[PDB]
Protein backbone atom coordinates (compact mmCIF):
# COMPACT_ATOMS: atom_id res chain seq x y z
CA UNK A 1 0.00 0.00 0.00
CA UNK A 2 1.68 2.81 -1.50
CA UNK A 3 0.87 6.04 0.05
CA UNK A 4 2.08 9.83 -1.42
CA UNK A 5 2.42 12.22 0.63
CA UNK A 6 0.98 15.86 -0.70
CA UNK A 7 2.07 19.05 1.40
CA UNK A 8 0.53 21.96 1.42
CA UNK A 9 2.17 25.21 -0.28
CA UNK A 10 4.76 22.91 -1.63
CA UNK A 11 3.04 22.77 -5.27
CA UNK A 12 2.09 19.79 -7.73
CA UNK A 13 3.79 16.45 -7.39
CA UNK A 14 3.59 13.83 -9.81
CA UNK A 15 2.92 10.35 -8.43
CA UNK A 16 3.32 7.14 -9.11
CA UNK A 17 0.11 4.76 -9.79
CA UNK A 18 -0.82 1.40 -10.59
CA UNK A 19 -2.97 0.90 -13.81
CA UNK A 20 -5.61 -1.57 -14.34
CA UNK A 21 -7.29 -3.22 -16.76
CA UNK A 22 -10.97 -5.36 -16.76
CA UNK A 23 -12.88 -4.00 -13.35
CA UNK B 1 -12.43 -24.23 -18.75
CA UNK B 2 -11.28 -21.90 -16.43
CA UNK B 3 -12.71 -17.92 -16.74
CA UNK B 4 -11.16 -15.46 -18.23
CA UNK B 5 -9.34 -13.50 -15.43
CA UNK B 6 -11.42 -10.01 -14.20
CA UNK B 7 -8.19 -7.54 -13.55
CA UNK B 8 -4.83 -7.16 -14.85
CA UNK B 9 -3.25 -4.70 -12.53
CA UNK B 10 0.28 -2.75 -13.24
CA UNK B 11 2.74 -1.08 -10.59
CA UNK B 12 5.84 -0.10 -11.68
CA UNK B 13 8.73 -0.83 -9.03
CA UNK B 14 11.36 1.00 -10.71
CA UNK B 15 12.71 2.11 -14.17
CA UNK B 16 13.19 -1.75 -15.13
CA UNK B 17 10.68 -3.66 -12.94
CA UNK B 18 7.12 -4.39 -12.20
CA UNK B 19 4.79 -6.32 -10.08
CA UNK B 20 1.81 -8.02 -12.04
CA UNK B 21 -1.24 -8.32 -10.05
CA UNK B 22 -4.14 -10.09 -11.49
CA UNK B 23 -7.68 -11.05 -10.06
CA UNK B 24 -9.54 -14.59 -10.82
CA UNK B 25 -13.43 -15.07 -10.12
CA UNK B 26 -14.31 -16.68 -6.87
CA UNK B 27 -15.48 -19.47 -8.27
CA UNK B 28 -10.33 -25.56 -8.77
CA UNK B 29 -7.22 -24.57 -10.81
CA UNK B 30 -3.53 -25.86 -11.04
CA UNK B 31 -2.17 -22.18 -11.65
CA UNK B 32 -1.74 -18.97 -13.71
CA UNK B 33 0.45 -18.08 -16.89
CA UNK B 34 2.05 -14.96 -17.48
CA UNK B 35 3.05 -13.98 -20.83
CA UNK B 36 4.78 -10.58 -22.23
CA UNK B 37 6.94 -9.10 -24.97
CA UNK B 38 8.53 -6.71 -26.52
CA UNK B 39 5.98 -4.89 -28.68
CA UNK B 40 8.68 -3.95 -31.16
CA UNK B 41 9.87 -7.48 -31.51
CA UNK B 42 10.95 -9.37 -28.94
CA UNK B 43 11.08 -13.56 -27.57
CA UNK B 44 8.08 -14.66 -26.10
CA UNK B 45 8.54 -14.55 -22.05
CA UNK B 46 6.15 -17.24 -20.27
CA UNK B 47 6.09 -17.13 -16.61
CA UNK B 48 4.21 -20.71 -14.97
CA UNK B 49 2.50 -20.05 -11.69
CA UNK B 50 1.87 -23.36 -10.02
CA UNK B 51 0.27 -22.05 -7.50
CA UNK B 52 -3.73 -20.83 -7.83
CA UNK B 53 -3.23 -18.92 -4.77
CA UNK B 54 -0.30 -16.79 -5.80
CA UNK B 55 -1.70 -14.01 -7.76
CA UNK B 56 1.24 -11.60 -8.78
CA UNK B 57 4.62 -11.85 -10.12
CA UNK B 58 7.72 -9.12 -10.25
CA UNK B 59 9.13 -9.12 -13.23
CA UNK B 60 12.65 -6.92 -13.61
CA UNK B 61 15.35 -6.87 -16.97
CA UNK B 62 12.52 -4.86 -18.44
CA UNK B 63 13.37 -1.96 -21.01
CA UNK B 64 12.63 1.64 -20.00
CA UNK B 65 10.92 3.69 -22.70
CA UNK B 66 9.48 0.07 -24.51
CA UNK B 67 6.14 -1.07 -25.06
CA UNK B 68 5.10 -4.29 -23.66
CA UNK B 69 2.28 -6.37 -23.86
CA UNK B 70 1.15 -9.03 -21.19
CA UNK B 71 -0.90 -11.76 -21.10
CA UNK B 72 -2.19 -13.97 -18.14
CA UNK B 73 -4.42 -17.15 -18.14
CA UNK B 74 -5.55 -19.53 -15.81
CA UNK B 75 -5.36 -23.38 -15.92
CA UNK B 76 -7.46 -26.18 -14.50
CA UNK B 77 -7.84 -29.51 -15.09
CA UNK B 78 -10.09 -29.07 -17.59
CA UNK B 79 -7.71 -26.87 -19.78
CA UNK B 80 -6.37 -23.39 -20.09
CA UNK B 81 -8.89 -20.00 -19.87
CA UNK B 82 -9.56 -16.97 -22.30
CA UNK B 83 -6.16 -14.78 -21.48
CA UNK B 84 -6.96 -11.04 -20.36
CA UNK B 85 -3.93 -8.88 -21.83
CA UNK B 86 -2.60 -5.44 -21.36
CA UNK B 87 0.20 -2.98 -22.67
CA UNK B 88 2.01 -0.94 -20.41
CA UNK B 89 5.67 1.04 -20.92
CA UNK B 90 7.87 2.35 -17.72
CA UNK B 91 8.97 5.46 -18.81
CA UNK B 92 11.40 7.57 -17.45
CA UNK B 93 14.77 9.89 -17.95
CA UNK B 94 8.26 18.02 -11.54
CA UNK B 95 8.90 16.54 -8.50
CA UNK B 96 7.60 12.80 -7.44
CA UNK B 97 8.31 9.65 -9.60
CA UNK B 98 11.05 9.80 -12.24
CA UNK B 99 9.62 6.27 -13.58
CA UNK B 100 6.30 6.20 -14.72
CA UNK B 101 4.11 3.91 -16.16
CA UNK B 102 1.74 4.95 -19.67
CA UNK B 103 -0.35 2.51 -21.70
CA UNK B 104 -1.80 4.15 -24.97
CA UNK B 105 -5.79 3.66 -23.62
CA UNK B 106 -5.06 5.08 -20.08
CA UNK B 107 -4.87 8.46 -18.53
CA UNK B 108 -1.51 9.94 -18.55
CA UNK B 109 -0.16 10.28 -15.06
CA UNK B 110 -2.04 11.86 -12.37
CA UNK B 111 -0.48 15.35 -10.78
CA UNK B 112 -1.59 16.17 -7.41
CA UNK B 113 -1.27 19.53 -5.21
CA UNK B 114 -2.80 19.97 -1.95
CA UNK B 115 -4.58 23.01 -2.01
CA UNK B 116 -5.18 23.11 1.78
CA UNK B 117 -5.73 21.13 4.60
CA UNK B 118 -8.88 19.62 3.21
CA UNK B 119 -8.83 19.93 -0.68
CA UNK B 120 -6.82 19.23 -3.50
CA UNK B 121 -6.87 19.38 -7.03
CA UNK B 122 -5.93 16.66 -9.61
CA UNK B 123 -4.68 16.65 -13.12
CA UNK B 124 -3.91 14.09 -15.85
CA UNK B 125 -2.79 14.21 -19.63
CA UNK B 126 -5.64 12.77 -22.28
CA UNK B 127 -5.12 9.26 -23.38
CA UNK B 128 -2.00 9.29 -26.31
CA UNK B 129 -4.57 6.42 -28.35
CA UNK B 130 -7.87 6.54 -26.78
CA UNK B 131 -9.93 3.45 -27.48
CA UNK B 132 -12.90 5.38 -29.21
CA UNK B 133 -13.63 9.73 -28.60
CA UNK B 134 -13.57 10.44 -24.97
CA UNK B 135 -16.93 11.88 -23.73
CA UNK B 136 -15.44 12.56 -20.03
CA UNK B 137 -13.92 10.60 -17.14
CA UNK B 138 -14.82 9.05 -14.64
CA UNK B 139 -13.03 10.16 -11.11
CA UNK B 140 -13.98 8.52 -7.72
CA UNK B 141 -12.52 8.75 -4.20
CA UNK B 142 -12.73 6.93 -1.33
CA UNK B 143 -10.90 6.51 2.18
CA UNK B 144 -8.14 3.48 1.78
CA UNK B 145 -8.94 2.36 5.24
CA UNK B 146 -11.68 0.83 3.94
CA UNK B 147 -16.05 0.81 4.91
CA UNK B 148 -16.25 4.12 4.04
CA UNK B 149 -18.37 5.21 1.11
CA UNK B 150 -17.11 6.49 -2.62
CA UNK B 151 -17.50 9.80 -4.22
CA UNK B 152 -17.68 9.31 -7.88
CA UNK B 153 -16.99 12.30 -10.35
CA UNK B 154 -17.91 12.97 -13.67
CA UNK B 155 -16.12 15.05 -15.83
CA UNK B 156 -17.39 15.51 -19.12
CA UNK B 157 -15.66 16.91 -22.40
CA UNK B 158 -11.96 15.97 -24.08
CA UNK B 159 -9.47 18.40 -23.15
CA UNK B 160 -6.27 17.37 -23.49
CA UNK B 161 -5.69 17.95 -19.96
CA UNK B 162 -8.53 18.11 -17.46
CA UNK B 163 -8.28 19.26 -14.01
CA UNK B 164 -10.82 18.29 -11.10
CA UNK B 165 -10.78 19.76 -7.24
CA UNK B 166 -11.56 17.59 -4.52
CA UNK B 167 -13.16 19.54 -1.21
CA UNK B 168 -14.24 18.21 1.76
CA UNK B 169 -10.91 15.98 2.31
CA UNK B 170 -9.45 15.07 5.57
CA UNK B 171 -5.89 15.68 6.83
CA UNK B 172 -3.46 13.06 7.48
CA UNK B 173 -6.02 10.18 5.68
CA UNK B 174 -4.97 7.84 2.92
CA UNK B 175 -7.56 8.64 0.16
CA UNK B 176 -7.70 5.85 -3.12
CA UNK B 177 -8.13 8.09 -6.07
CA UNK B 178 -9.02 6.38 -9.41
CA UNK B 179 -9.48 7.90 -12.95
CA UNK B 180 -10.73 6.38 -16.38
CA UNK B 181 -11.60 7.65 -19.94
CA UNK B 182 -15.57 7.21 -20.64
CA UNK B 183 -15.70 6.44 -24.61
CA UNK B 184 -18.21 5.94 -26.69
CA UNK B 185 -18.32 2.33 -26.32
CA UNK B 186 -17.19 2.31 -22.61
CA UNK B 187 -14.44 2.52 -20.42
CA UNK B 188 -11.11 2.35 -20.67
CA UNK B 189 -8.12 1.41 -18.56
CA UNK B 190 -8.19 3.27 -15.09
CA UNK B 191 -5.31 4.59 -12.90
CA UNK B 192 -5.09 4.29 -9.60
CA UNK B 193 -3.05 6.34 -6.61
CA UNK B 194 -3.04 6.68 -2.80
CA UNK B 195 -2.60 10.17 -1.77
CA UNK B 196 -2.12 11.81 1.99
CA UNK B 197 -2.58 15.90 2.63
CA UNK B 198 -0.62 17.02 5.93
CA UNK B 199 1.03 20.32 6.37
Amino acid sequence: SNENLLLVHCGPTLINSCISFGS
Amino acid sequence: VPDTPTRLVFSALGPTSLRVSWQEPRCPLQGYSVEYQLLNGGELHRLNIPNPAQTSVVVEDLLPNHSYVFRVRAQSQEGWGREREGVITIESQLPGSAFTLSTPSAPGPLVFTALSPDSLQLSWERPRRPNGDIVGYLVTCEMAQGGGPATAFRVDGDSPESRLTVPGLSENVPYKFKVQARTTEGFGPEREGIITIES
